[PDB]
């Protein structure tokens, strides 16, 4: 397995990661506008016959200032917008090399944390982020518009995971109690 | 994984 940056050649090639079930399929643009805008944070996996095995998509950012006076205010983070990797080639390191080489970015810019939202099914994910340092921060209330599971259900909510980084000496963006914290969508803000 |  090799890891190297995105290149929108690769476009045609995520379908087999994609057919995941707690893998979006998002839009075109998307995923383009992650290559446009953080190149060095879009990184796919390849096995030795050529095929995308695993990506991660991710990027640097706070929240706009004009929420600087909000408890949801988001201070400079790395955000994991995206990872998967394909069945048949998980449990080999690969979702944690690409997690490693996010964060590696995320300490260099001085990034306060690297967050990540996750449904609240998906155990897998919860027990792979939580391995590596990661711990519920909040709940996002109907963050998914759909579940995983439940068809009468009409959302999801969301875990938002971090993992601290080590400009957070005093380790104030983290809590021993996140699922008890509890906000609403639309104090994410793009 | 950010919701669509
Ligand atoms: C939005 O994208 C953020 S939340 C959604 C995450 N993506 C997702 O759910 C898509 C489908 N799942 C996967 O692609 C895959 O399961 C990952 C990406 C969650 C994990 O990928 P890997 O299988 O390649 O993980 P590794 O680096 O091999 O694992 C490292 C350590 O993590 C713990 N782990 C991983 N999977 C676990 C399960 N199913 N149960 C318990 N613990 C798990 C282990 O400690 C593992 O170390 P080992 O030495 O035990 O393998």
């Amino acid at each position: 397995v090799t890891v190297r940056r995105f290149r929108p050649e690769d476009l045609n090639k995520l379908a087999k990661c994609n057919l995941d079930p707690f893998t979006e399929t998002y839009e075109l643009g998307f995923y383009l506008q992650y290559y446009a805008k953080w190149p060095s944070l879009f990184q796919v996996a390849e096995d030795q016959h050529g095929n995308i095995i695993g990506y991660i998509m991710g990027k640097l950012e706070s929240s706009p200032d004009v929420y600087r006076f909000s408890p949801h205010y988001l201070p400079w983070h790395a955000h994991i917008t995206a990872v998967t990797v394909a069945p048949e080639a998980r449990r080999m390191g690969i979702g944690r090399l690409l997690t490693e080489q996010l964060e590696a970015a995320a300490d260099a810019a001085d990034a306060w944390f690297v967050d990540l939202f996750v449904r609240t099914t998906n155990h897998k994910a919860i027990a792979f982020y939580k391995s590596m340092g990661y711990s519920v921060y909040r709940v996002v209330k109907d963050y998914y518009g759909d579940h995983s599971a439940d068809p009468s259900r009409s959302s999801e909510d969301a875990y938002d995971m971090r993992k601290p980084m080590k400009r957070d000496v005093k380790r104030e963006h983290i809590r021993e109690d996140g699922e008890k914290h509890e906000v609403d969508p639309s104090v994410v803000w793009h | 994984m950010d919701e669509l």
